[PDB]
């Protein structure tokens, strides 16, 4: 189908609300990062260093400015890639939670397969998978599959696309 | 297929040899996740890796 490179604002929304264990909805765009994390300042520092890590630059003032004004002002000089934070929690995600012999590798293969979706569009799923971790590591491959399958729906309906 | 397997059994080619083995395998893989599951939950994932 269509490659679209994942948007600055999926994965700003995402690493926020791993880091605060809370799912997409639950976090609103509106609030500040100050706002979210409740007085707990070692948290915020943690998101930071965490958005400092993965966009390589930050703002002047990233405790007092909303999300979607951060996710505008990352979107300028963000190209599309994961980086280097991304690309390690999605292999702690997989390792963690698919079953031995599930890799990276595959789920991108099933979501190219099954679905048809691109790399830069795999991206974004395995990003939406993240945000909704399950508790404990899936016992077999077709529950696996069927998480990949529940994850492109919710991906699907976030970014705008019909599978 | 009725011709194949007589094939085999004559040249006494088990065909299901390699679904055996791989069966055994994967219930080994099931025991071996099952030994670092616990130890990820009893050190955690901060501490294993
Ligand atoms: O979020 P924040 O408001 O910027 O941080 C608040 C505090 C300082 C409370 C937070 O980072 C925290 O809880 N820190 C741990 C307490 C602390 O500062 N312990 C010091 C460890 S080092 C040390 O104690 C050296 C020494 C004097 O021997």
């Amino acid at each position: 189908i269509a490659d679209e490179p994942v948007k600055a604002s999926l994965l700003l929304h995402v690493l926020v609300a791993h880091k605060l264990k809370k799912s997409l909805d639950s976090i609103p765009m509106s609030k500040t990062i100050k706002d979210l994390v409740g007085g707990k300042s070692t948290v915020q520092n943690e998101i930071l260093g965490d958005l400092g890590k993965e966009f390589g630059t930050t703002p002047e003032k990233p405790e007092e400015t909303p999300l979607e004004e951060l996710a505008e002002t990352f979107q300028d000089t963000f190209s599309g890639a994961l980086g280097k934070q991304s690309s390690s929690l999605l292999s702690r995600l997989i390792s963690s939670k698919m079953p031995g012999g599930f890799t990276i590798t595959v789920a991108r293969k099933y979501l190219q397969t099954r679905w048809g979706l691109p790399s830069g569009r795999q991206d974004g799923v395995l990003l939406v998978a993240l945000s909704n971790e399950p508790a404990a590591r899936l016992g077999s491959e077709a529950d696996a599959k069927a998480f990949l399958d529940s994850m492109a729906q919710k991906y699907a309906s976030i970014v705008g696309v019909d599978l | 297929r009725q011709q194949l397997q007589v094939l085999a059994r004559y040249l006494k080619m088990d065909l299901d040899n390699g679904e055996r083995k791989f069966l055994k395998e994967k219930d080994t893989v099931a025991e071996l996740q099952a030994q670092l599951d616990y130890l990820n939950a009893e050190l955690g994932e901060f501490f294993v890796n």
